[PDB]
């Protein structure tokens, strides 16, 4: 799945 | 619990060691133990808690998506049955993921959130509550998916209200909250226009407040602003 | 054990899924369960077993070295005492590492090695026995360090003898064995000249046998030959 | 520690 940017690591 | 006999300070020290060793399951257990000492957390301790569990659940989400994709491939037309194993193992990982989310939500509920009086702590914890309901929603499919989603929404919304009243637009906690709430909107709530609007407004109001910041705070805020832009570039 | 109620084939299938998900602790537990079904392992199943545990113990070794370095820093002259925590957590990781090595050695002893009649299986398992005694030796400091080292040496040496008698010089198992035995010599047995000699002879005898190989076998063998060269470049 | 090359992953 294309993962969008969220806060923090990994 | 398992960490009840270790000193709070030792648990924090060992959480920091585990981070350096990239032992994030250890890191999370130490920070769980530190939370259960019952004292409120410092800014650094909150971040240790979040980094630990974010790393643990991140591994589970990555694994779950791999297994979910295989499983969907194995249920498409023209596919040789391979038995229950893919579904079973996807369920195994999913159950462990849900257990981690339930553990984090338990810590927030008992009693981090109710004791968090300051905006920077209460917003941090409410954002985390929204995040871990969001991770639950990513794998939910049943009669509770809608309520899980609304739980995420409700937590993010309370955190947004407080942050808008109590924090500047460049506050990194406020910015990371808005980033994550916009992703919630985009792919959990299937509200892409809400997602885009939130990200643009967040970016623009931060940009107009950067002039008030030191060089160190500027670097913190612009780092998260870049994530808002990265998403907007894909969404528009 | 914990996996006693799952079918052998399902455990192997799920080991392969776990590998794709980068869930190596799961992968190792599934392959442990498959070994304990009591049947000998295929070439693919041996490699699944080795890859799983190599990934698990690799994480532990990386963490142990980080913690060991901190601990030595904290015991140098002019260093502010920080209490027992670094030592304690280094011991925690070390104990978990030793437990993994003991588990693998238990599988080899009960009863993979004694049932391995063919050279390719017996050499594979004896190499693994040498490897996991080597990982134990990396963290050993007490009255058993010398015997741990000799256990590694003895396993590697039996594997070398069989491989020299029964396998061509380009056989990837034979080459990986010689690679690892040479590293044993270099930094475990403090025999750098033995290490260098073994690596050179191994490289040169393989190089002279490459002409007998298909393109696919050539690629397999030269991949490990490059590791021999990489080390020789640092050692000479 | 400088780790030398050994067989297989990590
Ligand atoms: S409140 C001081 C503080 C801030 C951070 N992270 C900032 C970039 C904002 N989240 C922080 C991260 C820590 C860690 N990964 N150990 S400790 C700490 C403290
Ligand atoms: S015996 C066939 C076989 C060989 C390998 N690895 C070769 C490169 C030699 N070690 C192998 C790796 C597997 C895995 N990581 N799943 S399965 C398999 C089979
Ligand atoms: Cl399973
Ligand atoms: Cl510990
Ligand atoms: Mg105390
Ligand atoms: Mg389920
Ligand atoms: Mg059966
Ligand atoms: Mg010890």
């Amino acid at each position: 799945k294309l993962m969008f940017k969220t806060e923090g690591p990994d | 619990g398992a960490m009840g006999s270790m000193e709070r300070a030792s648990l924090i020290q060992k959480a920091k060691l585990a981070e350096q060793a990239e032992r994030y399951e250890d890191m999370a257990a130490f920070m769980k133990g530190a939370v259960e000492k019952g004292e409120e957390l410092s800014c650094e301790e909150r971040n240790l808690l979040s980094v630990a569990y974010k790393n643990v659940v991140g591994g589970q989400r990555a694994a779950w998506r791999v297994l979910s994709s295989i499983e969907q491939k194995s249920n498409e037309e023209g596919s040789e049955e391979k038995g229950p194993e893919v579904r079973e193992y996807r369920e195994k990982v999913e159950t462990e993921l849900q257990g981690v989310c339930d553990t984090v939500l338990g810590l927030l509920d008992s009693h981090l959130i109710k004791e968090a009086g300051d905006a920077e702590s209460r917003v941090f914890y409410l954002k985390m509550k929204g995040d871990y309901y969001r991770y639950l929603a990513e794998v939910a499919t049943g009669d509770d998916k809608k309520r899980i989603i609304d739980s995420a929404r409700s937590a993010y919304q309370e955190a947004m209200d407080i942050s808008k009243k109590e924090m500047p637009p460049t506050n990194p906690i406020r910015l990371g909250l808005a980033l994550n709430f916009s992703v919630f909107h985009y792919e959990i709530a299937n509200s892409p226009e809400e997602a885009i609007s939130l990200a643009k407004t967040t970016f623009d109001e931060a940009m107009a407040d950067l002039h008030t910041l030191s060089e160190d705070s500027y670097k913190d805020s612009t780092l998260i602003m870049q994530l808002l832009r990265d998403n907007l570039t894909l969404w528009t």
